[PDB]
Parts: C-alpha cells; structure tokens; sequence
C-alpha cells in the first residue's frame, strides 16, 4: 500500500525527511575519610599500623 | 522563426518536477505589413454556385 511509485509525468509526489535524537550523560563526586589520635599510633603494641 | 527546444533530463528538473519528465518546443516570429498605393489593389465580392 505505500510504495513510491511515479507515472509518465510526474512531479511533487514523494517526499521524505529524517529525524536526529541527542543522548548526554553527568559526573559526580564521592569520597570518605577516617580520624586517629597520635596516642593511638605511638602507644599501640603494632607499630606501621598505618 | 525562433524556435526553442528543452530534451527531458537535467535542464528541465525543477522544484516544480524534481525528476525532469517533461519538455516543449516552441515557434515564434513577427509580422507586418506597409501600404502605399491603396488604389492598386481591386477587389469584386460575389456569390458562388454550389
């Protein structure tokens, strides 16, 4: 039913057209830490705890 | 005479006909006369048999 087909004189019969879509995408930002006391270092029996 | 000829193809693709199925020819001129001597020209209006 919707092929293009033309005739002995034909103009204006098939138009067409096209179409383009966007994609995109984000950053974020993580991070943690931790605390120590310098007692905890210099009198823990395991030293290079760190 | 002046006469003017477009073959289907390329030179007759337009916007109008995007695939350049059509063609023409034409034929053209100018004409006309002077009198100076109305006098020698006769003329006689009759009826003719069947």
């Amino acid at each position: 039913s919707k092929l293009p087909l033309l005739t002995e004189n034909g103009g204006r019969v098939n138009r067409v057209g096209f179409t383009r879509i966007a994609r995109e995408g984000s950053i974020h930002k993580f991070g943690f830490f931790y605390e120590f006391t310098q007692e905890s270092i210099d009198f823990d029996s395991d030293d290079g705890l760190m | 005479f002046t006469v003017m000829t477009k073959m289907p193809g390329k030179e007759t693709a337009d916007r109008n006909d995007p695939y350049g199925e059509t063609g023409f020819s034409s034929i053209k001129w100018y004409y006309g006369i002077l009198v100076k001597r109305p006098e020698r020209l006769a003329l006689i209006k009759t009826v003719a048999p069947l």
